[PDB]
DNA sequence: TGGAGAATCCCGGTGCCGAGGCCGCTCAATTGGTCGTAGACAGCTCTAGCACCGCTTAAACGCACGTACGCGCTGTCCCCCGCGTTTTAACCGCCAAGGGGATTACTCCCTAGTCTCCAGGCACGTGCCAGATATATACATCC
DNA sequence: GGATGTATATATCTGCACGTGCCTGGAGACTAGGGAGTAATCCCCTTGGCGGTTAAAACGCGGGGGACAGCGCGTACGTGCGTTTAAGCGGTGCTAGAGCTGTCTACGACCAATTGAGCGGCCTCGGCACCGGGATTCTCCA
């Protein structure tokens, strides 16, 4: 049982993606939210993918799940197969 | 000694982080995040590494675009610190 | 004779409240709003049959699309009436 | 021949399956439909119906009016959270909006 | 020509109080002429081309629901 | 005798937000829509259905674009919406 | 096996910078392109059909479809190549 | 019989017209898919491709660069605004972003 | 404004692994003929859309006062950025088990297709109940 | 404490729901064939583990800069009132053209034989990642 894993996504990481998304000075309460923005993004996308996963009666997420998953919402990725 | 002014370092940590296309989270932290997350689903479960690459290209890219919107509301307000009020303004005007 | 769910929805407003009556504009909506909903589904399970290599459109697929389509609670709810539909539909 | 009994009488519903059954077949969603889509899909639109009727004649019934107009459904849909995340990117005509005032406009 | 102006000042007060707003600037009029001249375009000429394709000659309500369906903005009440 | 600054306003904020008819008069959004669409057919007709379509979409996204601009100006410590609030909902949204 | 628009997009890259290659990330992004908008102008398409009861898409459906999907001057070059290899395919 | 000719070749085209008719017969698009149908979407999805290429090729070039990598799609699509708005809700996978620091965050 | 330390840009050498080309084959595109039906075209009709007129009246428009409020300036102090050092766990290489995804065979039940037929659903018609309107009183705000 | 917006209550009038005849589409009943369930197999590939190493995270500390509160000021919308104007309602009329029906014919589905283009497998070489050293910005402080 996985427990507690919200913290691997670090400060340095959310330092780092501010810093591509153009931004120069970041508060110290910017981190929680992100955390809480990243968790509530990755449970959107992780219910569709378990859901076509369950739909194909596997037991594995495959990555062409997760594509479905992100097209559903408007956010289609190119790389991964389609 | 030898000390740079607060806000250089920032800068050339925009271009250093503009210029490249790594992906800017570890893996194994973001990997058991999402085992963690959908083991409260369906219990018992396995992911292809190409589908957690997928999941974290999709994720950074999203916070990228949300921190760039999030950049905009901290200009708007004549200011160059985001703050989580500027996450969530951006959050409802994209009505998530 | 152009059709429409305007009898149905008739029957379903008497069966959960009587003494309500509805309006033409209202029932442009709620037609407007079924067509929507079921071209939702039936699209989302069309996408479930081509990707699972499925040349049918069964419950399993509508189930799916119900759980991708509707929120929590609505999607637990759809699925329990669908499911009691099913098995009375092949009960009797 | 025995009694035409309806599939929808025999499921326990009020929509149509065999209307259903009908659009579903000459929609091209599938190259075939199955027996038991149209009834699952009928009691699914049957419910999501049942639900937005029942929140629009309580709203009929707050402003006491016993006839349901296009303002009654639009704040039964967007005063639900589930109803508002399904219909969100969804215009009700003459529906108007919800009453909202900010707080930093109040005197 | 210049029907835009017959988006009056009390109109866009009107949509704006409709909306909350408690104070307007006097340079949001011309502004949001020119969001809804741009909206208007878009709808109206996606309207044209559907319309075009059925080779008629008048705009229906379909044809304004079809093309505010392909831009996210679905309108139930017109024959939706 | 005057009113006040801000009470009519907010009489007219509790007034529109309870109705449901339509804030632009018929006939010059009529003679706008007819105007735009000279520019991709000449000499097109319109039910009148299209043209109350038309304006019923166009009041509901003006309305709710007036919602995002009102966010915005609050966001910068204002009561007064500015067309860099409208600028920046249309950024936000993906209109620009 | 798996099929995909590995070797014409390739064609297509010669055709256009005959001394610029392709990795296979990129072939793969390139290949999700062209699977995307074959998916979207189809489904335009078959909508418009289902639109003014027509069974059968043609040429003139897909010319709507890249009108109403592709922006102004993309939407214009590219009704006249599908205009163009109609004819040549037509003529010969 | 007579020789096997192509439709693509007696198109003019490079993408093939046979697996964009099989695709639109299979797809469930429709009952029936008339015959230039497929000559059409092929020629569309080939200048789509060759408008992408093109700029893609000269952002390898500017980059002094042989092959293209994700990061030359990634430019080639953002820099173009028709291509922008046509690929907007779309990420790139290894990407990137476009150069963008704004004017308020430089040094004066 | 000059200059020191840090960072960035640029050129030559090395290896590696992924792109690019060649070959066998196989399955899927092509070719040729048939057939049924979808749609193009012609005719008609009657429906709704456009054009104009008159009035009356609500709403738009011009203008004046004035007050709140957007915006610029100043202080302050706290919070976050930069840098150094320690810790910690990410990452790479490798090594095994073993679940489970993918393929094949078969076999059966489920659904397309068709003929018949009757009952549900739709267009038409009417008459009656629910809101819209108008006026006086008191309740609720406003200054 | 006085002056206005607005519930609240009563009459009145007009522009959704029930009934019915036709009709057409869903349902009963039967056949045929092929799509998917199920069992078996096998091999990719996912997970778990160990160890070294080193790069990145975490903690601490100094300091500076920007966020925030307060304050003045000049101006630009809010509000009100008189004037103008054209929206809106009702009416008439006329012709485009939306929509329905009928006929015929071209065109796409379908089937069978043929064959060649594309895909998997394999091999090899050059584009590029990396490293090291020097030239050129570049930022900050005297």
């Amino acid at each position: 049982v996985l427990r507690d894993n919200i913290q691997g996504i670090t400060k340095p990481a959310i330092r780092r993606l501010a810093r591509r998304g153009g931004v120069k000075r970041i508060s110290g309460l910017i981190y929680e939210e992100t955390r809480g923005v990243l968790k509530v993004f990755l449970e959107n996308v992780i219910r569709d993918a378990v859901t076509y996963t369950e739909h194909a009666k596997r037991k594995t997420v495959t990555a062409m799940d997760v594509v479905y998953a992100l097209k559903r919402q408007g956010r289609t990725l190119y790389g991964f197969g389609g | 000694p030898h000390r740079y002014r607060p806000g250089t370092v920032a800068l050339r940590e925009i271009r250093r982080y503009q210029k490249s296309t790594e992906l800017l989270i570890r893996k194994l932290p973001f990997q058991r995040l999402v085992r963690e997350i959908a083991q409260d689903f369906k219990t018992d479960l396995r992911f292809q590494s190409s589908a957690v690459m997928a999941l974290q290209e999709a994720s950074e890219a999203y916070l990228v675009g949300l921190f760039e919107d999030t950049n905009l509301c901290a200009i708007h307000a004549k200011r160059v610190t985001i703050m989580p009020k500027d996450i969530q303004l951006a959050r409802r005007i994209r009505g998530e | 004779r152009k059709e429409s769910y305007a009898i149905y929805v008739y029957k379903v407003l008497k069966q959960v409240h009587p003494d309500t009556g509805i309006s033409s504009k209202a029932m442009s909506i709620m037609n407007s709003f079924v067509n929507d909903v079921f071209e939702r589904i039936a699209g989302e399970a069309s996408r479930l049959a081509h990707y699972n290599k499925r040349s049918t459109i069964t419950s399993r697929e509508i189930q799916t699309a119900v759980r991708l389509l509707l929120p929590g609670e609505l999607a637990k709810h759809a699925v329990s009436e669908g499911t009691k539909a099913v098995t009375k539909y092949t009960s009797a | 021949r025995a009694k035409a009994k309806t599939r929808s009488s025999r499921a326990g519903l009020q929509f149509p399956v065999g209307r259903v059954h009908r659009l579903l077949r000459k929609g091209n969603y599938a190259e075939r439909v199955g027996a038991g889509a149209p009834v699952y899909l009928a009691a699914v639109l049957e419910y999501l119906t049942a639900e937005i009727l029942e929140l629009a004649g309580n709203a009929a019934r707050d402003n006491k009016k016993t006839r349901i107009i296009p303002r009654h459904l639009q704040l039964a849909v967007r005063n639900d959270e589930e109803l508002n995340k399904l219909l969100g990117r969804v215009t009700i005509a003459q529906g108007g909006v919800l009453p909202n005032i900010q707080s930093v406009l109040l005197p």
